[PDB]
């Protein structure tokens, strides 16, 4: 005889999630493992000889890169001698300036900073994160994709995402050969929705760089690094190849970050017996060592791995905190499905949403999750109204705003009309007036007419093989009745000339104003200081739909 | 045991073949992909799809990596058409082509739990038509936002064991079905 | 330059020239439609990257500055060759001699001394850690 | 033509919630209203002459009570002069001890402490709450009710709730005449599930005190106070009647707290133009002034009012923080429905769950919400697995644990049989073996056979009118096959003799051990100090159902 | 449809008083879900009268709280039994001698009341008047009633409250 | 008593007696069943409440201690009369004279001086704030 209470609980979505007991020998443990090395460092003649228990004669490529470029050796011995509990206390103490902490953490070893944050509970970590976040203003990044790679829908969804507040937007492709079309549609739509939104198209690394060189992207993020040598090898890179890639992006004036995240090494089969958090700390120091300004982390695509084991979502917040504490921009995930439960995914989001990070999510789905080509995000388009309500409930700036349906329809329509003009001016397969209308009123690709995919594929690849660059898109908009959009597209390209938006946490707001950690420095010093939601931004967030007036 | 190795694989002669390249654990450590589809069945449907389009189907095993991209690249190296199909033990599949970066592809099937034998058959049918220098309508994209929540931990565990069968330096072996 | 000089677009836009020595103001819609500026004109310069490197150091970001100094050296390398060198650094692609000739090319032909040294460092460690052609 | 994007959003549950634009004139604003008074105090000859801009000549009963009893007048002038920003900084600074803060906050006026916490975001308030919480160990309180006032189901659900970890449980009645049966069922089932769980039955005030005098409850909580004089009056009390009532409960050895909560004055029609948080601070100071050890607050039953307006859920956390900062036990709501949305109610709960409070919820529903006679709680029985998963995800002790189905079935069955013996021994309308089996495997009252409600309430009212007391229940258990339960019930009554559990935040754990803020002092001083989830308790929380073992 | 006819007076055991709040049938004419006040009175009266008991309707002014509206009703009721009804629809069956905030039956989620429930309320009231022990009206409970209607309930009550007149004795009403 | 004496049940159970001078060990199932102890025996004493008041004061909780001192006085008032007095303090229940009589009776019959003063205070303030019988 069964308890009907337990029958009711067995049907709950959360019991469809994947949980596992810790498996230490294969690194299936989130943090605080017995196999993790004890922090240590020895320095002779300005060169590291021992790093976290490992002598330099046993260094893998990751150890060499971190030991040579990733640690401030002038104070490493000093900071290693400090008490880890006291250091954790300094992290969440509102009266210890961010500028006083960065010289300490950047002199820590990977094991040392993991030891520091592992003394903290999630409230302490959030208290620290609101201080250690590099940019004073938090922001947000969206995915814009669909399962058909329909460029008309991408441009419309991108315009709506930019209109709702995303400052970076990311696309990806079901069919890799479509990518030039996805990149152009994303860029056009983003500039229509808000001039200055930065766009990326996530592909294999050599392919993505070439796409950037031609001018069809604004930045790149999915430049992956990994925490053990055999995993890094199967990702088709070394720390030196990825460091060279980072400098190649900058040499073309393109902003970029790395991507890592807890659980990748487990997911790819060689965790070398270490906890997810310790291996992720190696990834963060690889990023620091390469001179890359920022990092997308917080498990990202492998969220199913840490979320399966105890303290996994706390470990995800800890890896975000390590990132910001090392003075990197942190695009803090919240971009990938891990649970059937609305309660559970909300708890996971609030860890970054409440204190704020440089990008609270690094991929909120601006489309319904069925169209999300990263296999689903932790939030999607159907959550927009909940997200705004929680901003208003808690007085938290989560980067987004309530919007009017009439405005969104207009801006989606303009984005599709602008792309239609690009495709006509550049001689690409027609975008018909029926599709402009469909993209205007769509929720997702189920509302879109089918396109001739093989004709799109052929002309997308001609963009690459004939090196058709971003100036052709400017010209088409200008010859097609979109002088305003053409100018905004030109202004995005000009930002690649100044180097300004290469700096830590840089986005582009207002009338082409770069806003980075350099000129928007976080100055948190406790209550009533630091970023506060107020003024007209608060008026924007208050104005949710359905609020009845009693006057 | 339905796969036997006849010798080290050879650079293909003619231009009307597709190489199916399977990972090292495929068909022994596990005879079934992540959702219970028999391995023998996956070959048969992919093999059938290649031949009903008028093209030969070759099958090879790879050993140097358990990663389905590097497996497939070994196939497209030896395929006289330049086209290959990489298949992992837990079911992950990719259609690859000579000249492409190892982590690029022609078509990719990156959620193994969603693959059906019908989808496997259209893969071999599309792969052959690539070998014929046609541009087939790519297999319709399969995507389920709950695939990772349900199976990603199981995928990591299954792949962890796949990596036990990797043999550094050992060249690919030819396969009779 | 110091953080007070940042952003260059706002504080010192005249410091920003292009590879072909165009000015920010030269990039107008009218000039684009008539090919008076092209994509070849529209590329960041080593001087601009070295200014940002100066600003990064002043912000306390020495590693970012070193990235920018590497990038300054790499503006001289054409797009095609950038991708060749990147690929040649990926695992199992290159012999040690091929890597060392890339480094001598970078140094001799492009004066990319930091990048050349970065590549030689990789070649040495790729031997001990077995990431050269034929080590797979 | 209509956007399918906005068609999809219009269908979302959150768009069925009630929202309103701020209505200053009627107090429909959560905090930081331009009508709230500027903080101030003046003292002459040891008596307050002005409180927050108001002269003593114009004091209402609430001002008089707070001015005379609720503020440490020795330091109030000094504290009033301090920078409210620095005071807010001190609340969340991990290196400023709770014991250094309590002397300052208890010298503040209601407007002063509101000004302090209004400088804080919710992360700062949570950082402060984990320090100012009076009891070092967080706990949890459940509702145990059903729409039929079925006593067999109350005893079984209470036993399950105690077994899952609740340290206090509360019942309420669809038909008020049923209350003695609800109370006895709750007390019996709670002791079966874990001896020491404290129980209450929430009623009209004079009725509830009488039931407590008879020994059928262990404590009382819904002892309501209000933040304007006209609302207090419709509440049928004054500060002096509620203060007398508090001392009356203590004079019988019964633990009690008051209940308040933002938005009650708006709901009851006289907010006097003030923000919800300011009026709620008046309520917190009334509680302090009466010498009451703790307070249920965090909007509680009026949660639809602050949640309708901007920053209302932040204001709810702020009023919890004020309560703890004033060195009161805080039973921090999370006990009432306000939204159709799972995302939204989770954000509201995490404000208290993440730092911990004395009672993270003051009425998690241990029954499905269709049976919740407080009109639904913010969590219910169908959330138990999610709650345990989040504890494990975040390494946060939320007070509850995973439990085995076989254990719950056995403990529910024992509780039903124990109440069966009580009813038989007291000659109450019988509990049949069929009802015992139904309650054992029930999810809620839809699984229960119908009772004769008219006969039940006849005999329930005879318990009151013939003054049948708690020793009759002990006797029925001891003569009916349940001497173990009888002893546990007697041990509850014996705790009313010692006074130990009258103190701030007291619960009774383990083998009859009182655990209060006196002997479980919160000593938070930053990372790796204060309460930490670890040891066997962590092992218990990690063992959620369904974890594959590779 | 409601006309005052003078101060209500204490004639005996065969009557149930319906006590309505100050704005009932005046500035508010429907309850919180739109049920007309005239329809509600009709069904409550019919339920009382079907039981062989007289119904007598009074308007109360000293408080807008439904318990205190019912209490002045139960003081004047010849049977001691009364029904209190706010404009927004909240209803209680009260009894002389009980504390103001106790009752016999309470209907604390007005959005769930139907015209059928109102009729059953009048029936139960009259049966209490006859010193019978009716099976209580089956309990209505909806965990979403507060999420949907509590803010509107507060707004409607704030408005009902404006018609309170302290010290003003209740007025007997004739129904049209 | 001090916080170091708390909990009395663990550190000094012998200090805890009942209204009729029974001890904690007197409350057993056997003594309940036989009526050797009864509900009247089973009530907290003013001595125990005054010990807890001392502990509250030592813990920094003066207002709580005041509450416990009021409670100690009230242990001597019967249950029926506690309820009469509580109701008499509710709004519109009493004339001023009726509340002053309660205060005198509290002091003279039960020596409950603190409670007497508290009721007198209410009586005074109920006049000004109009909470007496006939003010509704
Ligand atoms: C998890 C994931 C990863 C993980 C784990 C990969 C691994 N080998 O274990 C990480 C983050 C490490 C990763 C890296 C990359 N990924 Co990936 N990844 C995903 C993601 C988000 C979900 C897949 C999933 O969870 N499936 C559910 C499980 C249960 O099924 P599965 O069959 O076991 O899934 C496996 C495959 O998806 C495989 N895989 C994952 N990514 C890639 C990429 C390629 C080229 C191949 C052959 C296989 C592969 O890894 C999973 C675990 O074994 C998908 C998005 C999607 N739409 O599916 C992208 C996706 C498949 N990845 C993609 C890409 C481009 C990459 C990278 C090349 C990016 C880079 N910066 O180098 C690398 C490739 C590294 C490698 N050796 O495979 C693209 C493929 C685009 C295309 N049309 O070809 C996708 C579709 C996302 C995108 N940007 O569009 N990826
Ligand atoms: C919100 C609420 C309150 C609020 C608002 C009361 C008000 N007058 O505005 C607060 C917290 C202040 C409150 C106080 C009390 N409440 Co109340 N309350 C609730 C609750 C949780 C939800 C009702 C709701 O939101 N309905 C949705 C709205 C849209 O419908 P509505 O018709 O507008 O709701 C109104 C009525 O419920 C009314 N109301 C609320 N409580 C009470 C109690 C009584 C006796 C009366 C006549 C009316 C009443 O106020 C609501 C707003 O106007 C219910 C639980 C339940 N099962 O319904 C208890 C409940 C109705 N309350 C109850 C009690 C006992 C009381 C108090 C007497 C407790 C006390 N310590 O004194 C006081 C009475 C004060 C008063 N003057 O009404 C009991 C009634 C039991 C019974 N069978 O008689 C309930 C059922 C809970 C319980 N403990 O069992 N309550
Ligand atoms: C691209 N991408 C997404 N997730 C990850 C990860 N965890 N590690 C590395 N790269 C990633
Ligand atoms: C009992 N109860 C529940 N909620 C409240 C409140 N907000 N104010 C007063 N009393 C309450
Ligand atoms: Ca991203
Ligand atoms: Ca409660
Ligand atoms: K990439
Ligand atoms: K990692
Ligand atoms: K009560
Ligand atoms: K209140």
């Amino acid at each position: 005889m069964r308890s009907k209470r337990f029958e009711a609980l067995a049907k709950r979505p959360v019991n469809q999630d994947g949980f596992v007991k810790e498996w230490i020998e294969e690194g299936f443990i989130a943090m605080e493992s017995p196999n993790d090395p004890k922090p240590s460092i020895k320095i002779v003649n300005g060169a590291v000889t021992e790093l976290d228990g490992k002598p330099v004669s046993d260094f893998d490529l990751i150890d060499h890169f971190i030991a040579r470029y990733g640690i401030n050796l002038n104070r490493a011995e000093e900071v290693m001698a400090m008490d880890s509990v006291k250091l954790a206390n300094m992290l969440c103490d509102p009266n210890v300036k961010r500028s006083e902490i960065v010289p300490l953490t950047t002199a820590m070893t990977p094991a040392k900073i993991v030891e520091v944050v592992s003394h903290m509970n999630v409230v302490e970590m959030m208290m620290a994160m609101q201080k250690m976040r590099a940019r004073r203003t938090p922001s947000q990044q969206a995915h814009v994709t669909n399962v058909k790679d329909n460029p008309v829908q991408i441009a419309a969804d991108a315009a709506e995402g930019a209109w709702r507040g995303f400052d970076e937007q990311e696309t990806a492709v079901a069919v890799a050969r479509y990518a030039p079309f996805n990149a152009i549609a994303l860029l056009v739509g983003s500039q229509v929705g808000r001039p200055g939104v930065l766009t990326q198209c996530s592909l294999e690394e050599a392919t993505e760089l070439k796409l950037g060189m031609l001018g069809h992207t604004c930045y790149a993020e999915t430049i992956s690094v990994y925490g053990t040598e055999p995993v890094f090898t199967d990702g088709d890179d070394t720390p030196w190849s990825k460091g060279f890639l980072a400098s190649s992006y900058a040499s073309r004036g393109l902003k970029m970050r790395f991507t890592s995240g807890s659980g990748s090494e487990v997911q790819m089969g060689y965790a070398e017996g270490k906890s997810m958090l310790y291996l992720e700390a190696r990834c963060i120091y690889i990023t620091k060592a390469a001179g890359v300004q920022g990092l997308q982390n917080g498990s990202v695509s492998c969220i199913g791995v840490p979320s399966a084991v105890p303290s996994g979502i706390r470990a995800v917040l800890a890896e975000n905190l390590i990132c910001s504490s090392l003075d990197l921009e942190c695009a803090s995930s919240n971009d990938q499905t891990f649970t059937h439960s609305d309660m559970r995914r909300t708890a996971r989001l609030l860890m970054q949403f409440l204190p704020g990070t440089d990008f609270i999510s690094s991929g909120y789905s601006a489309v319904p999750n069925y169209d999300n080509m990263f296999a689903g995000s932790n939030e999607d388009a159907e959550d927009f109204d909940d997200y705004n309500v929680i901003q208003r409930d808690l007085k938290v700036d989560g980067g987004l705003r309530p919007v009017r349906e009439e405005d969104v329809i207009a801006i989606r329509n303009k984005a599709a009309r602008a792309l239609q003009a690009v495709f006509a001016g550049m001689g690409l397969p027609p975008i018909t007036d029926e599709e402009v209308e469909a993209a205007t009123y769509a929720h997702g690709s189920k509302d879109m007419p089918e396109r001739n995919i093989v004709e799109d594929i052929k002309f997308a690849q001609e963009i690459i093989n004939k090196n058709r660059n971003g100036l052709e898109v400017v010209k088409a908009l200008a010859q097609g009745g979109f002088t305003d959009v053409a100018q905004d597209m030109l202004n995005i390209q000009k930002a690649k000339l100044t180097g300004d938006y290469l700096h830590t946490s840089a986005i582009i707001v207002g009338d082409g104003q770069v806003l980075s950690a350099v000129n928007d420095v976080n100055d948190y010093a406790g209550p009533a200081t630091g970023y506060r939601l107020q003024g007209e931004r608060w008026e924007e967030i208050k104005n949710i739909p359905g609020a009845l007036d009693p006057n | 045991g339905f796969l036997t190795e006849v010798g080290e694989a050879r650079q293909g002669t003619q231009q009307d073949e597709v190489i199916i390249a399977v990972g090292p654990a495929f068909g022994l450590a596990q005879t079934v992909n992540i959702v219970g589809i028999p391995h023998k069945s996956i070959l048969r449907e992919v093999i059938a799809g290649i031949e009903e389009e008028g093209i030969k189907a070759r099958v090879i095993r790879c050993f140097k990596s358990s990663d389905v991209a590097f497996v497939a690249v070994e196939g497209n190296r030896l395929s006289g058409s330049g086209i290959s199909i990489g298949i992992q033990s837990k079911g992950t599949t990719v259609i690859h082509q000579q000249g492409l970066p190892p982590l690029s592809n022609l078509e990719l099937f990156p959620q193994a739990p969603l693959l059906t034998l019908e989808t496997y058959r259209q893969i071999g049918k599309n792969a052959a038509r690539y070998a014929k220098r046609e541009s087939p309508q790519p297999v319709p994209t399969l995507n389920d936002q709950m695939a990772r929540p349900k199976y990603q931990a199981k995928s990591a565990i299954l792949h962890i064991k796949e990596t036990k069968y990797v043999v550094t330096g050992k060249n690919p072996q030819e396969l009779r079905v | 330059a110091r953080v007070s000089d940042y952003p260059l677009a706002n504080k010192h836009p005249e410091w920003v020239k292009t590879a072909t020595n165009k000015t920010l103001d030269d990039f107008t819609l009218e000039n684009v439609l008539s090919n008076k500026v092209t994509a070849q004109d529209m590329r960041i310069t080593p001087e601009t990257l070295r200014l940002q490197a100066s600003i990064a150091k002043d912000a306390g970001r020495d590693r970012l500055a070193m990235n920018f100094e590497r990038a300054a050296e790499l503006t001289a390398v054409p797009d095609d060759r950038i991708l060749e060198i990147y690929n040649a650094l990926r695992p199992y692609r290159s012999t040690k001699e091929e890597l060392l000739a890339i480094a001598d090319d970078l140094e001799s032909r492009y004066q990319a001394k930091i990048c050349a040294a970065f590549v030689r460092e990789a070649a040495t460690l790729y031997v001990e850690r077995k990431k050269l052609k034929g080590d797979d």
